[PDB]
């Protein structure tokens, strides 16, 4: 059976593109602001946006995600709040993936949090400490609630972990970062034609363009929060330069 | 020897089932050194060589074994209980930590690290740290808030003497939380030539195992030195909760006693109903935190709860889950002690058997002064007295108007 | 064979040590004598001792080889006697530990002591709380203004202390009106002298009470490096943890022994402590021995960057060893102790009381003039928590 | 072979009272203003007088005492300026002894110092922290050079140890201090008819009074240096005053 995000590459690879994909965390800097950024996101050209959950105590993140996200928990943002979010979103006709540390699904109740962003027309959850090896409870839930699932993979990642994590994917595969990142989605290539989003702190339309040419999608968020601070007019030009950058016909 | 392995998790890091406790919540960008260690771990834990070295900087570098003392002072005070004090108040450093580091650092060395990094809050495990790396001539990194830093100006200064680099994390909240994250990314960077030596039983496997397996020794000792002196198997062993690893290193050798009751002692700060403590077991719950499934302390939406103590060392709102799992099975019950039973009993001990505890040991005290009154009369009651005080003084001091103003 | 004369000299007609004390005292002095008389030889008395230092403090220290100073020592081997890690930091529980319990046999219920930065102090107050003595501490007012963390340790505790603004204001007049509150106090009150010095019969109990310093080294060098040292050496301020690793191996006539004493910012200077390189015979607070005193024999102002080496006088059984050829005693200055501290820190991670420091700056000397593979045993006498801000500015990191 | 200061307590008591036995530390507030205080002590009444030899460490003294023995020293006085003083006294016609601590007679030399004691027309030395127990270089010096020997007792002194010092002494003895001194005297005159100095911080002339009841001899030190320091007229006058107790 078909991932949900299988026809946004599908469509992708028909326009010799990769797909543009933009992360903003919900509640930065308040609420309202950060869905009328997301909005604007979807009226920018990103095809599938990564709404993201505010968490207390993030481990993946630079200083300028982290600084966001403390923001927005300082302006009292909640985890359904993420998933109004992903409602806005769906609204607008935008594809909408969620991208949250575990504890926080966790503590909502694993099946729970994948039904009610099903409903919320969410398409799937990245999760950056979530491995296969700890993903029992969402893979049932992830079938049950037909959401795919995007794990992350990294340069130092060994053969016999990309390739189970690779396997546990489903949507895409997220290849977390000189060539580095060409080398690591060949890895990918060469054990599944599943897509593979690769990020690399792009915060250009020349970077954008450059990981065009070997990945699916081109994953940015921290150039996006850098943007939406100066103001929502800045979001929009740089989105639509991105969006020009995945386009290589 | 290799000692038996009935209570070890599963590969996966796991107590009480395949999807039980502890694990690897952790990102797949540090799987590969994560799985270096664990190897790494693996073979030298059955190595009778590595550990005849531990054991031989144990003997005479540290001073193991660390005495028990009977404290028949405190015994009007515990229900005329027998309080018996296992003594790492003694170690080089001053705690249970260098028994962990000296593993860590040994470890570090056998897997041709050169550098190792680390992260510390008010000191204690930083300077730790830069101690075994200095032993065994590793460079040395500790990770630090700013916050901290700047409050901490000797602790700082005794890493520096050691020989180690301390970087100011100045960023966010510019506390224990911004270290961690600090560390945790140069430990991705520079896993080619760096190891991380984690400060407590917690965290991804093998981290909660291992710390467990280097502070396994307190109870070892303790259980013959205690029938030793009292003729028999305590009624009961207690210790300060943390993060675990002082608690679990003296559980251990009793854990197959079924006569020897448990019990762990973990900061209540103001009292468990004023929402600033770090009563992880008392008003925390189920969750995935900094690696592994245990307990902490979590607001409705899975949000970590800042975590209050007197003693910077169980201010912590998770625990280890080792922990977890021996609260789940019924064989360790985990008590509150507020900031004012452990100051009460900081300044008992001083006055009674001439003993500064750290405040976090002074929480076990005070634990162990009610299990007494519970057990009553000839109730003999091991207690891990987990460091000194020195570093306590002041806030000590403070408390009983021992500065003025 | 070592032991002194009944009335406390030490080398007959030289007659080192003795009771140069006012006659006030002299009742309570043989009151404490017949009683160490008594208890030296009670198997009582010394399983309760053997007991509380076991248990207690934590012995035996450990003997432990520090292969990471041996470039910087000659490629000698300098093992360090651990006295570190003793329960209050020190040696100086030993001595207190023992002078505790000979109070309570005699029946005081009061124990009072000198003190100068605070840690014979804190020792004293830990023996007393332990036994259920009341504890008067006598610390310069010049020294309780700048410790105000060890006078609470003392307080914390439940020793009371007492700042003393006579004289000078610091040690030796802290000692001074020590000795005037046991003369008014003597029915109730025992005084815990603080090193190997003063009237008979203090140097003798207090040396006794250090001896298994040197017993536990000598057996654990024996184990460890399967023979006898080539030389054992100690910092010497009044002398206790120098006398206490020295005697086990004063018989041993192949093992040298030296001690470092305080040379400040140099002997040729005149700001040192350094009392047998400069000093010369004289009664000071009780017993004939080197002292640092003008020529009137009034007593000169001691300096070092320790202040547990800033005592101007040495105990007499030192004096009486230096007098044999047996020990030698040589000075160590500030530079090559605070030179001696860092590379401790650095190379072995153990932070050393200044005092200690002197020590293994004498043993890294002793080590390029004996050579490769030559076995120095160091009395590590203290931890340096106490001395971490002095080095720290020494060092420049604050 | 009878002591020096022998006939002065023979000439009180026949007089029909004690000894007035004055005090002052030599140097204070400077060397030429010890002396000429001293010497005003002679015209004054005193019998004998002490002179101090200021020491660092003088555990035996209080604190005006040491506080006028501190001012000395930081002045510099040296222990010649003692030998000095003895010899104007001794030309003024006054009898004098010296006290000191036994460092800087060792440093000094015992034989040394009492020859040049001797010599200046000094009659003894009290000792405050030499017990017989070591004086044995001072007992054959004391001989050698005919000088008397003031040991002092103490209310706690054992029977074994007051009857040795007693012993030991020549000259007096110094019995230093409720009903403690008259016992004390009482214990000293059970074994020996060797006159007996009594201190008991001396303020006044009643007080002075009371002391001559049951002693040979009124030490006085404290008072003397207190009313020197408000000024030599007014160590004259208080002098004055104890005289005048004395023969109560």
């Amino acid at each position: 059976e078909a991932s949900r995000l299988g026809p946004v590459f599908d469509s992708c690879r028909a326009n010799n593109r990769a797909a543009l994909i933009g992360y903003l965390p919900t509640g930065y800097p308040d609420v309202p602001a950060s869905v009328a950024a997301m909005t604007a996101l979807v009226e920018s050209g990103c095809d599938i946006i990564e709404v993201g959950v505010p968490y207390s105590d993030p481990v993946m993140d630079g200083p300028t995600i982290a600084r966001a996200t403390e923001a927005a928990l300082r302006g009292g943002v909640r985890v359904r709040d993420t998933l109004a979010a992903v409602e806005a979103i769906s609204i607008a006709g935008g594809r909408a993936v969620v991208m949250t540390y575990w504890n926080p699904v966790l503590r909502y109740g694993v099946d729970a949090f994948a039904r009610d962003l099903a409903a919320a027309g969410g398409l799937g959850l990245i999760t950056p400490d979530l491995i296969p090896d700890e993903a029992q409870q969402w893979l049932a839930a992830s079938e049950e609630h037909r959401l795919d699932r995007i794990f992350l993979v990294a340069p130092s990642s060994t053969p016999e972990r990309l390739a189970a994590t690779v396997e546990a994917s489903r949507g895409f595969v997220y290849a977390a970062s000189s060539q580095a990142a060409p080398e690591l989605v060949g890895r990918v290539k060469a054990v599944s034609d599943i897509p593979v989003g690769v990020g690399l702190g792009v915060r250009s339309r020349a970077q954008a363009a450059q990981i065009a040419q070997y990945a699916d999608g081109v994953i940015v968020g921290s150039a996006l929060v850098t943007a939406l601070t100066e103001g929502l007019p800045r979001l929009r030009a740089l989105t639509g330069e991105l969006a020009a950058g995945v386009r290589l016909g | 020897i290799a000692e038996p392995t009935s209570h070890d998790p599963d590969s996966g890091g796991h107590f009480g089932g395949p999807s039980g406790w502890g694990g690897r919540y952790v990102p797949e960008a540090l799987m590969a050194v994560i799985e270096e260690v664990t190897a790494a771990y693996q073979k030298e834990r059955v190595s009778q060589d590595f550990l005849d070295d531990l054991d031989r900087l144990q003997a005479n570098y540290a001073g193991r074994p660390s005495p028990l003392y009977e404290a028949t002072r405190l015994s009007q005070h515990a229900g005329s209980a027998r309080i018996f004090l296992k003594r790492e108040d003694l170690n080089h450093t001053g705690s249970h930590k260098i028994n962990n580091v000296l593993g860590q650092a040994l470890l570090a060395r056998r897997m041709g690290k050169t550098r190792v990094i680390a992260e510390t809050g008010a000191g204690q495990h930083g300077v730790a740290t830069a101690t075994a790396c200095a032993l065994l001539g590793l460079d040395c990194v500790i990770y630090m808030g700013g916050i901290d830093t700047a409050r901490q100006a000797l602790n700082v200064a005794r890493m520096r003497l050691l020989g180690a680099e301390v970087v100011a994390v100045q960023t966010g909240s510019k506390t224990l939380k911004d270290a961690i994250n600090e560390a945790f990314r140069d430990w991705v960077a520079n896993a080619d030539n760096t190891y991380y030596c984690f400060g407590t039983a917690a965290g991804p496997h093998p981290f909660p195992t291992m710390v467990r397996d280097f502070q396994r020794i307190i109870g070892m000792e303790a259980r013959v030195q205690i029938q030793g002196q009292a003729g028999r198997l305590p009624d009961a062993v207690v210790a300060c909760v943390g993060g675990g690893s002082n608690a679990i290193g003296i559980f251990h050798a009793f854990l197959d006693d079924p006569g020897v009751r448990l019990v762990g002692f973990e900061a209540a700060g103001d009292g468990v109903e004023t929402g600033r403590h770090a009563a992880t077991f008392t008003a925390g719950s189920p969750g995935a935190f900094h690696g592994s499934f245990s307990y902490l302390l979590q607001d409705e939406d899975g949000q970590t709860i800042e975590s209050h103590s007197i003693s910077a060392g169980l201010d912590y709102p998770g625990v280890g889950p080792e922990h977890a799992w021996l609260k789940e099975a019924g064989r360790v019950d985990y008590r509150p002690i507020t900031d004012s039973e452990a100051m009460d009993a900081f300044g008992l001990l001083c006055r009674m058997e001439g003993i500064i505890p750290a405040i976090e040991s002074a929480h076990a005290v005070a634990g162990a002064l009610k299990l007494g009154v519970e057990l009553g009369r000839g109730a003999v009651i091991v207690v891990n007295l987990s460091g000194r005080g020195d570093k306590d003084v002041e806030t000590a001091a403070k408390w009983f108007g021992l500065l003025g103003n």
